Parts: C-alpha cells; structure tokens; sequence
C-alpha cells in the first residue's frame, strides 16, 4: 500500500531527480507495489 | 428402573412424570417446560449419564425437589463439552444438585441466569476451568454454616477463596483426605472399581455409579465374557447389547462390540462382521458411518444428491450417476462423491459433466448384494473418459454384470475390467460393445515429439512435426506446472472439466513449421501438451486423433527476474540484515542474491480514553468530506502527470540462498540502497534479476558522544573560549554542537555550528559574572545527540 | 504560433519552451518539472479550452511571467470538473493568471504550499455555481497576508467585488483580477472601461470590434468573432477554419480522427450520436439508429473471438473493421459475457465467421445490423463449432452482409434451418456453391425437427405440479428411454428453452427427471415438488432421450412452454407492517407478500388482545466512556447464549418440521388502517392474502401489531377532586374514573400539601372504587390544597382542578 | 434479526401456552424472519 502525499516523496526516491483512470495511487496504494513498479513511473 | 436411552422432556412441567421410572439415566436429561403451574411437585430420588439441560423451565427454583441422590453427571456426551448448562433459565434461584459429586468426562456451564461461589466447582470438574452468572452482587450466597448458622456443609479453597453449597436449602460434600480421586462414602472409602460414591463402604455391589461399568449389580473395570460395557455407567450380557435394535440415542441394530466396549460403532479401521455385533473386522478405511440412506435405490443426477452421500463408507444399496450440467465440477464430486468406499450394489449414464470418475478416489470395491433388471450392477450415453482411474484405483464387481454402450470413454477401460474388477463374463460381449462407445473423444491418438523447446526471458516458442485427412488446423497448445503430475484430462473445457489453459495457433500451409507463442508464460514456472484439434468424421471411427506429450519445459521456467518481498533491517551497528522472500518472481530455482548497497550530502551540514477530555468525531463520515475529496483529488493527478515519463562506490555478496543474511563493515550510521539480485541458473546468459529497499546502519555510539573533554580559556568582555574535539567518524553528521554553562549549573544552552566551530577551535560565552561557573558541550549526531563532555568548572573576570 | 491541440511539457523547464509556440491551446496544460532551477525564466504571453494542470513545479512559485495574457480557458473538454486544477503544487505561492477572467465551461480545483490569492479573486464572475470549487483545504487564511496592489498598503488599486458576502480587493502580491462590470457583463469586457463585441465574451483586441476578440465567445473564423461561414463548421477551440482543415487533420494528440469527419455543423473529430461518416469524407454524416458508441476498428484489421477476452475487447462500439470470427471452444455460461462483449457491434468490414461450444447461440450479438464485409477471409462460415443453435434471431434481428458468401458443414449443434431456409434473410441466395451449405454431417445433432408433447393433464397443489403428457411413442420406443420436465420461475410469454440449458447452452431452466413407464397403458407423470413461489412456474417437459440407428434422423422431441400459478394456491404473507396512525386506528401495510399464488384481496383479522389482572392490582472520544477492542468475551457469552437456540430450540415441541375477532377485504392496494378500535389495546392483526382460490383452499398462511395511540381526555381524570373533612386532621379526596381509560388506570397519583403540594402519592384503582378517592392525614390546621391525576396503561394523565381544603385542630 | 434474550420473549410469545452451532436463532436472527416461522417452532 502507497499513496496519499507520501506516494509523492515516494515517487521522489524512486525516480530519485533524473527527470483507465485507475493509476499509481490506483495499485501501490490499492493493492501492493514495490520500490520496482514505483520506480516504473521515471525515465531512463 | 435404569431410565433407558436419555430423555427429551418437552411442551409442560407433565413430561417430568417419566423421571419416575429413571433411577440412572444412560443418556441425556434435556428439561422449554414454561409452566410456573408446578415447580417442585416432581421430586424423582430414583435419577442417581449424559449432559442435562435446564433452561426456559419456569416455576423451578430449586432441583432439590426434582433430582435428588444426583451421583455424579457421567458426561460421557457432551452437546458442545460441557454437561450441566443452567443459562437464561426463567427463574432458577439455587442449582439444588446437592449430591453433584463429579464430571467424568467433559465439564458444565452455569452462567447468567434468572435470579441463580460457594460450589467448588474445581472439586467436582477438577479445576472449574465453565462460564460460572446474574449479579454476584446479588447472590447473597448463603447457605447453613457460611450464615449465621453453625457451619453444616463441607468447607474447601480455591484461587484464595475458603468458603462453606448447591443451595441455601440442602448444601454440598466431597471425597476427603480418607480417598480423594477414588470414589467416597458417609468418613469411610469406596471400592477399588468406583467413582463418585458407593451405598455402603468398600462394595463392588454397592457402587452408585462404578467407576467403569457396573455389570449386573457388581462394579467390574471390564466386562466378563459374553457380556460386553455399556458405554455409560453399567455393564449388559451380549445378548442385551445385540438385541437392542434403536432408541434415539441408540441406533446400531445390535450395538457392533469393538473399542473393548458394547459401542453403537467401532473405532477407526473395522467393519460389522456381515451382521455380527459380536466383533468388528478390520477395516484399514477409518467410516464415518454405514453410508446407506432410508431410500434403498441411491441416485445421482443432481449435484446436491452427490452431496446427500458426502460424509461416510459403506452404503446398502447404490450409486446410479446421471448428472448432465455441471462445469468443473469435478471439484464438487471430488468432495461430494469422494468418500463412499463400498455399497452393497452398483455404481451406474447420461451425464456430461463428468471427464472421469477419478472424483470417487474412496471407493475402494463394489459387493453388489442388490441388482437390477438383467444384473447390470452399466454406462450408456455419457459421453466420461477414464472410469476408476485404474491406474492408481482398483475395484472390484462382486456381484454386477458391466453395460458399455453409446458413452463416445474407452472400451478398454472395461476390457482392463473383465480381469481387473473380475467382470471376466458376467455380461456379454454386446453389452461392452464397441459400436457407438468411443467413437468420438480420443484414445488411439498418436503422441507427437516437440521438434524444438525454444525458450527466451517469457516466450516458450514450442513447436512440432499430419492427421488422418490433412483437411485437418488449431494447435491447441494447452498449458499450464510446478510437479510432473499432471495428465491431460486434468480439465480440458467444460464437458471434460477446465485447469489446462487453451491457447490456439493454426498450422501454417508443406514448408514453415507450426511455431506458437506461449507469450507471457508464467515467470518461475514451467507443462505444453500440445494437442492436436483437428475434425473427426468420413474416418469417423478411423480418425485416431492426435495427444502430444506433456514435457514440462525443463529449463527452470524462463530465467532470472525481479526479487520481491524483500526486508533489509539494520540488525547492529554498522550492520544490515537482508532477510527477504523467495520473491514472487525468481525465474528460475532460486540460485542465490547478489546483495548490492552503497550519497549522504552536505546539505544539514550547513543548518474509552479520556473520559472527558478529546472530542466528538464520530462524523468521520463528514471527515471523509475532505478526506474522500482528497480521493477525488487522487484522480486527477495519480492518472496523469509523470506517466510522460514512461560519492561512495558499491559492494556485493552472493549468499547462499537462505532468506537472511547480514551487511557488516558499514559506516557508523548512513543509509544504504540494498538492492536484491535473485542471479539464478542463466542470470550469467540472461540478465541478473530486475533490481530494492533502504535501512540506516544503527548509530556506533561513540561517535554520537562528543569524543574529549572541554577547554574553558579566559577572554574579554567577560568572555570564556570553550574548546572540544570533532566526533572521528560521526553518527552520520554532528549538524549542531550544543553548549552548556551558567553559574550555580550550567542553567542556560545554546548550540555552534560544525561551521563556525571548525573556524573558532571551539566556541566563547559571553557577559558572565565575575565568580565560579560551570560549562559542557555535546555532539548532536543525525542519529540523535550522544551524552555531554567532561564537566568544565570555570570562572570569569570582568578586570 | 495559435497552438495545435494539448499539450504536455514533461522532465524539466525547458520542455516549458514549446509554450513560445502557443498563442490559443486548443486542448489542455500539463506542466513533474520539479528540477528548482528556472522560476519566471518561461514567460509566453503569446498563450491567451482545458484543464490548465499546474502542479509539481519546484521552483515556480507564480505565474505571472510563465502564461500572462491567459484570458479565459472555454473549457470545451474537462479532465473531471475543472479546466484549471493545482492541488498541493511543490510550493507555489501565488497562482498567476493575471488575466484570467472566465473558465467557460467547469470551475477550478486550486490544499497547498503557501498559496494564496484565491479568497480575493472573484470565481463566482470566472464561473457560476462556485460551490464546484473547493478552496476551503488551502494553507491558512492567517498565512495568506494579501498584501495585492491597495490591499497591501498603498492607494486602492485591485477591482473591489465580492463572492457571497466576502466583500475585499487579485491574483498575486504584485497582480489584481479585473472582472465585467455594468458596462457589458455577460458580454466581454475591454481595457478603458468598454464593452467588447456583440458576439464575444472573454476579451477583445479592440474595444468592441468583430475583427479582434482575443477568445470570441463561439469561433474566430478566419480573424472574425462568427456566432456559427462559407465552407465553414463550428470549430471546437476558439478560432474556426474551413471544411479542409477538417478532412486534413488525421491524428494530433486531442486531434485522432483521420479526416475529422463534420456534422451538426461542426469540425469535430467525429459526428455526434446518431450518424456515421459519409463514405470516408468529412462533407458530412449519416443519419442511423446510434452507430456512434465509436469507432469499433482495432490497429489489428483482422479479428477473432477465440477467448471471452478477445471478445471484451470489442465490447462497447458499432463500426468495427475486419470480421467477428467466432472460436470460443470453452466458457461457463458466456452467454451474457458475449451479449455484453460481442453485442453493441453494428457494422463489421469484413465478415464474421469456427470450433466453439461455449454459447449455445449468436444472438449474444443483438446489435449487429449489417456487414460492410470490405476484407474477406475468400468465405465472408461455420464448421466442427456445435452448441450454438440458432444463428441471429431471424425472426428478431435479420442481417446481411453487404459482402457475403455462406458455408455450413461439420456443425452437431447448429441446426441447417438457420440458412437452408434464411439464405432469404441474408440476402445470400447465390453468393456461394449449394455445396458450401451442404447436408453431410451439418446439423448431425440439435433440436432438428423434434415434434410438440401435449400436456395429457396439468394437475394443481398449494406447492406442486403433476404435470404429464402423452406417453411418447418415438420410431422404436426401446429407444425412447426417460424425460425432463424442465421449470423454471417465468410468468412471461417471453421465454425459450434454449434460454438456459446446461453450461454452454447457459443456466436457467432448473431441470429434474422422471422415468417414463415400460407399461404403454401407464403415461409419464412426474411429481415436480415445491413449485416456486409467488410465481406461475413455466414447464416444458423435453424428451431428453437417446440416439441409435437413426442418430442423426431421430427427431427429437419437446412440448411447448405451457406456462402452467393456478396450479399453485394461497399461501403465507410476508412483510406486514402496522403502527397505530391515530387513537381507535392503527394503519397496517404488507410489502407485496412474497403467497404461491396471483393476491386477490388482504382479509384483515384483529381483535382487542385481552390485558391479564397483574397491573390492574398495581472518534467522538469527547466523553469515551468504554471502548475495548476485548468484547471477544461477549462474543462468549453468546456463543451458547446462541446454540441454545440451536440446542432445545430444534427438536423439544415439533417444530411443524375474552373479545372477539373482526375482519375486512382490502381490495389490494398495499395499505389500510383499522379504524374503530378501543382507546388503547394491543392488535394482533393477521394479514391474510385471500388469493384466486382462498375461499376454497384457505385464506393465506397467518401478523404484525401495533397500540391504538391513546385516545387523550380518557388518560387523564374526567373532571375534578371533591374534599371532606375526616378525623385525625384527615380529608377525604374524591375524583371521577374515565370512560374507556387507555388500557387502564394503573395507579391513580395524588399531589396534596399547603405553600407547595411536593407530597404526591397514588391510589389503586381497587381502593379508589371502595373509597370514591383517597383520605390523607396530619394537614396542620388552616388552608391547603389536594388534586389526582389518573396514571393510565399508556401513560400519566393529568392533574384536576384545584382541590383548595381546610383541617381544624378542634 | 431476531436472537438473544429478546427472541427467548420473541418465542414464548408467539409460541401461546404450547410453549450444535446452528439452528432456529441461526436465520431468524441471522437472517430475518416473521411471526409465522417463528411460531412455526410452537407446539399446537
């Protein structure tokens, strides 16, 4: 589970500073999600 | 008068004049008697085995009047496990069983009550450990002796609670120091085969009750020859125990003797001798009871009359089959009809939700005392594939004469049965005829080779080499298999069951050979019968079809993947456990985890409880106003906005495979990437495994701590330089440097930056009054501040 | 430089660039460019219709030089409800916008950093209906310090307006928020205080002038505000251009349409409901029946339904492109899967063709109409598929294949009547061979020909149907075998026996079996049990027999649908409720009582339940007091508290395993009242659904109750308190008794004393009827004052007039 | 919903003067049920 506010920092430590409704706060926080799929939502 | 099989005392208080002719109750005593008409104009000494009911039975004050000479509940049964419940009685005041002694087998429950602590209840269910009531505030629990009156009833402790009763009216007594667990009398013992109480000191012919079975007015521990122990509190010749037939409780047409004890049934493993309660005759097939139902005709068209049988072993009658809808469940019967192990009949037609009878994996055999027109104790039009798995199940057709025809199943099945089950020629051989039986379906089917097994990171590019008439098309390559034990007829759709998952890809037209792609196969897991649909008629018969066989592409699954579940922890200071999971997508067989860990900047471097009391907010529904708005928020802004987007070195460790492990010589306190890397069996050709977590290395203190002392040196403007040595390694960061002082104590603190520390060689007071003082300084590490220095005693000037 | 559809600057500050190429977004604003490098370093006045989506921008903390001139969004398409939304921003400050006056169509969703400059700025005048924003979660008023030219410190400065009594001065501490005043209003408003053009809203270039509405209020053709031009459509932006730039635009983002097709006069991706494009030109639409859901073609032209999914994928659309080729071999009653999936098709430009047996017919497709049949295979077929039976409801749905060709052949299941004959309905008679539809092996199973069983007898019980039939007498009646009496709860004409058979065929006729008689004197009579209540219960009785010899040329046999509730008869009601609506009434209701039967009338059955002599003789933890998560052990307590409802309550009496009655037949409306009743007296009134036949088979099976409400005046004493002088300083108290008292005057209250009457008491009604009151006692000689009320079943009465008496001590 | 000490009243009065984990409290209280099944458990 991972969403809200902290799913915003979350996402800042995945994608770290490199760069149908249902989405990221749809799954991480709907289901459950690792730092994997968390870090699927940056750039190369 | 032994009453007989128990008692179910119902409608009014007139149903308690049947107590009369029950000196010991070899059963239950169940009292809904809501008349306040009569209450203790039932008085019944004789009742001296089973739990007793008392509730809704208004008028009852006091049993003291009722069951009177009360030995000892038996409690052999229990409804739940308890064999006296007094719960919501209408308006029972005392308990009244003032001769209660024990409970040999179970325990009670008396709890809150109408109008019902001195009962030791520990005595008689050894430890009271029941739900022993209405108000014990109210109770006033007085009986002769605990009141004014001189003490009357035996007295006991318990948990710290010494006290003198059933009742206020009669009281209570126990076995004493003279016998204790051996039964008791009036201060004299009992016999050595007694429990409870005896009529007269030390008699095996006085024993109220007998500690075993009381055989024919003598307390015997077991049951002399020819007679056999009545499972309660006497013992009965075996005449007796055969001839009874039912009564309620009783229900064996004569009580099959096993379990050394006149028992209704036997224990685990055996069977009643033919009709023969005498004995039992191994069974090694533990039954739950004689399967047979009142109807003896027995079918099964309906999934719900599967389920009728569900729960037993050996039926008197048979097991017609004839259920038409039905998908998959072969679940159902699996559980339904999956425990009769034999019948004294037949199992019989038209019914296509069955690919076989592998659901019966408990029928054993078939004795067939019963049998139908022509003895077919017989399949026609249930177009089933394998009967009884013969395989790995045998049965056998004592009496029944085998009827094949019309079921599109082999008739090698039962060709295998002529030998097998024994069915040589009890039937003719158009009875098992072959015309119409196994026209369609598949048997014959030739067994194709795979011509390539090409497997890339999730793609299995199986392929193959023609059927009868090449207008045959669809390649089924069915798949699925972490074990090997998987058939083809595990659920092929609908009719036959459903588990193999159907795939399709056609044969392309002689030159390019057939090449699916199981695309997105399972990550960690493997079968690929690849059967061959094709169209079955001109042949017809001829058509032989086609079954490729069930490699389970051995090449552990695909390869290497992403870990998951993984839980590093900092264990100890400048540690980290990788404790993890077999993650849900090694890839493979789980190798072992290359552990990857290593930026700390420089950023800090430079810088109902409470009665009365909270508040109302049970409106967390009007919470969720802004709190199921902030949802709502959550759409438009977690659908879209960055799915556009579609400073020290690195250390590894490959460990072995268990999920723990460690990450010792670390940093004092700083935190660590540690990735997983399941490497696996191929991570070497295809790639190590998708990489994480992050933890902080508990704080070495020391660090934490500010390392020396302090230097108090006199300056102007009544000054003091302070001094102090910078932490070796810190704690991550000593981001400030507290500073303690004043006169008496050090009363007022502040804190230097590292900065401004470095530059000073220390730190300087200020203003202080010409006389003693104190000072001190700490360390405040990113972990936390660790203890102060050495105290500094100072002393300032003003001239 | 007029932008082109939406757009979405992404990464970094330097994606904001594409911005300097963008005077009028005809779409939205996506701005994560959370890099805190650049902050106004972005400015494109230039930029002047959706969702504006500033948000996670560190480093911006205004707008005022990012998008200056923004004068209203038309907010043609919206993400949610909005057309300018910035939730919680990294840490903007002040919105910006400094010119943004109308958001047209939506409102705007701006919790935050430290944002401010909202309360000020009027968005009652952006948009009506304010109560579609919810600024109430951003940061603090306290901390918003508005401080926008005049509300800072300074001369006047901002327009000075207000939204629902919040009368004050802007967008930002150096920015204000001009809006419309008398001078126009609805219409646009310009710089010098003038009105804009007749048709504009927004801004003008020029005050009032056709030729310069910056937004226009409908469309800028060609540099002029047009209400709606030569070859010209509606635009949906702000600007309009020529019927070309539609047929140009084949993809852009917002843009998708290859073509934008025209209609309702408007350059739109496609034509609105109702029409499909003309040919493949954008001159314009169609007029048809709905074929609009959308565009049903996938990048894949060609197409099959293999799996339940293949199908979904199509599910929700008209006009697909390339073929609906059929090859569900397995599906647990898919039947309603595929009626929603392969279904509001309309239109396939192919064909729609194999080996399937999980839907035991195509009328799952209800909508497909027509086949544009433009690709073929050469076959635009059916061979070794069987469940499905009948093809398209030919007698509900005809279909045709503007390109066609059939083949039937290898097929069980499919019967050869769903084209041998219905080669008429689609218009097919010589687009194939006779060989293509040929009679080997087609249709080998199904219902074929299979003749009518009439119903011998219908028989009747209050659950149950004996229903038989002539004992069939097939070619070889060793043959026939047994027979299904299919049922299920269906008081419509509107049913099949294909409705629901077994897994592929669906589920709905419940089906059960009875052997029929080897004794050709005997006939067939099944004894279906418990028929189904409140429901005739259909009953078509299939001769689900055996095949041989013949095979293929047996054929069959299935009564038709008698739809048998005359065979069923009153029974028990169900939901009855009541609660006295008035004194001497008590209204009662009873939800349609779920009574084996057609309800006929409700007899009501009530009676003045007679009273026994017993009384006659008579979290928000602001104050949490309790809240253990530890109520486990209550769950204990009613753990046997429980199974002794399962315990004594099951098998001790077998469980069926003073005043007179009254009655009166509702008509059948759900609801009465029984009127005329005692004062105050308990009704057991036992609804009795009267069905068809209730005067022969009983009145229903047997309630529900209520208190008549208390006739006020019979609570309370008849009248007032007489007094007596009585020895030992006594006086004897008097009061009438009610005439129908209100169950009964329990206790009769007493209130007595001189300054006060605190001392109050209550009379039996026993010793009242022996005394004519009560007699007190001790009343220190000189005035006083007594009184009674009369405490009723229902509740206390009232107290009576002043009893004002006096005692003597001589 | 009818079960506990109420439906112990709830019974006894329905049920005139003829008045294991599953039962008749398992669907009168466990589901719903009226004054007529709950009388049904009544003698005559």
């Amino acid at each position: 589970t991972l969403c809200g506010a902290e799913l915003v920092d979350a996402l800042q430590f995945v994608c770290g500073d490199r760069g149908p409704q249902t989405g990221i706060v749809d799954e991480c926080c709907f289901r459950s999600c690792d730092l994997r799929r968390l870090e699927m939502y940056c750039a190369p | 008068e032994i009453c007989g099989p128990g008692i179910d005392i119902r409608n009014d208080y007139q149903q308690l004049k049947r107590l009369e002719n029950c000196t010991v109750i070899e059963g239950y005593l169940h009292i809904l008697i809501s008349k306040a008409e009569d209450y203790r104009s039932y008085r019944f000494p004789k009742l001296t085995t089973e739990y007793l009911l008392l509730f809704r039975v208004a008028g009852l004050e006091s049993l003291g009047d009722l069951f009177p000479n009360l030995t000892v509940i038996r409690g052999w049964k229990l409804f739940y496990n308890y064999a006296l419940v007094i719960f919501e009685m209408t308006n029972l005041k005392d308990i009244g069983l003032y001769n209660l002694r024990n409970i040999t087998r179970g325990a009670i429950r008396i709890e809150k009550n109408a109008d019902l602590s001195t009962v030791d209840w520990s005595l008689i269910l050894d430890a009271v450990s029941n739900y022993i009531n209405k108000p014990p505030k109210e109770c006033g629990d007085l009986c002769p002796g605990t009141m004014e009156e001189k003490p009357m009833c035996e007295k006991t402790t318990i948990n710290n609670e010494y006290n003198y009763c059933w009742t206020t009216n009669r009281c209570q007594k126990m076995c004493p120091s003279t016998c204790g667990k051996r039964a008791c009398t009036e201060n004299e013992c009992c016999h050595p085969e007694c429990l409870g109480s005896c009529s007269a000191p030390d008699n095996d012919t006085a024993c109220v009750a007998c500690r075993h079975y009381y055989y024919a007015g003598v307390c015997v521990p077991a049951c002399p020859p020819n007679t056999y122990r009545f499972e309660g509190w006497r013992c009965v010749d075996r005449d007796f125990c055969a001839n009874i037939l039912s009564a309620e409780s009783s229900d064996s047409e004569g009580f099959v003797i096993h379990d050394g004890e006149c028992m209704q049934e036997c224990p685990s493993g055996f069977i009643r001798n033919g009709s023969q309660s005498m004995y039992c005759i191994p069974c090694e097939g533990p039954c739950p009871k004689v399967c047979e139902e009142e109807k003896k005709t027995k079918t099964i068209d309906s999934v719900t009359s599967a389920q009728m049988l569900q729960g037993c072993t050996i039926f008197k009658g048979n097991l017609l089959i004839n259920i038409r809808r039905g998908n998959n469940i072969a679940s159902e019967l699996e559980n339904f009809m999956g425990l009769i192990e034999v019948v004294t009949g037949y199992v019989k037609r038209h019914s296509h939700a069955l690919v076989s009878l592998s659901f019966l994996k408990n029928l054993r055999l078939i004795l067939g005392e019963e049998q139908l027109e022509g003895n077919y104790s017989y399949v026609l039009d249930n177009q089933l594939q394998q009967l009884w798995d013969w395989d790995h199940r045998n049965l056998t057709i004592k009496a029944g004469k085998m009827y094949f025809a019309f079921n599109p199943l082999c008739v090698s099945e039962i060709y295998r049965m002529e030998e097998v089950t024994g069915t040589k020629g009890r039937q003719s051989k158009g009875d098992i005829n072959t015309r119409n039986n196994g026209e369609r379906a598949s048997c014959e089917s030739d067994v194709l080779h795979f011509t390539s097994t090409t497997t890339s990171k999730n793609r299995i590019i199986i392929t193959w080499h023609r059927p009868p008439d090449y207008r045959d098309i669809s390649f089924t390559v069915y798949y699925k298999a972490p074990f090997k034990n998987v058939t083809e007829y595990d659920g092929q759709d609908a009719c036959g069951s459903n588990s193999w998952n159907m795939v399709d890809v056609d044969l392309p037209p002689k030159d390019v050979e057939p090449g699916i792609l199981l695309h997105g196969l399972k990550p960690w897991t493997q079968a690929v019968y690849v059967k061959a649909v094709t169209l079955t008629m001109v042949e017809n018969d001829h058509i032989r079809g086609a079954k490729s066989e069930i490699l389970y592409i051995r090449t552990n699954a695909s390869v290497p993947s992403i870990p998951l579940d993984v839980l590093s922890a900092s264990n100890s200071s400048s540690q980290l456990i990788v404790k993890w999971n077999p993650p849900s997508l090694p890839n493979g067989n789980l190798s072992y985890y290359i552990v990857r860990w290593q930026p700390q900047d420089g950023y800090l471097y430079r810088h109902g409880p409470c009665c009365a009391c909270p508040k109302t907010e049970a409106e967390k529904q009007a919470e969720k106003e802004e709190a199921e708005y902030r949802k709502v928020f959550e759409n438009f802004l977690h659908n879209s906005i960055f799915v556009p987007r579609p400073e020290y070195p690195f250390f590894e460790s490959r460990v072995d495979n268990k999920e723990r492990t460690v990450i010792s010589n670390l940093r004092p306190f700083t935190l660590y990437r540690i990735d997983i890397h399941s490497c696996n069996h191929e991570a070497e050709k295809l790639g190590c495994s998708a990489s994480f977590v992050f933890a902080r290395t508990m704080p070495a203190e020391g660090a934490d701590d500010i390392p020396g002392p302090v230097t108090w040196e006199p300056r102007p403007e009544n000054s003091i330089f302070l001094k102090w040595p910078e932490p070796e390694n810190p704690n991550g960061l000593i981001l400030m440097y507290e500073i303690k002082y004043g006169s008496q104590v050090e009363d007022q603190r502040e804190c230097v930056s590292r900065q401004e520390y470095r530059k000073y060689g220390g730190a300087k007071l200020n203003r202080l009054n010409p006389g003693n003082y104190t000072a001190r300084i700490q360390a405040t590490s990113l972990s936390g501040n660790g203890s102060w220095t050495d105290p500094v005693f100072f002393y300032v000037q003003a001239k």
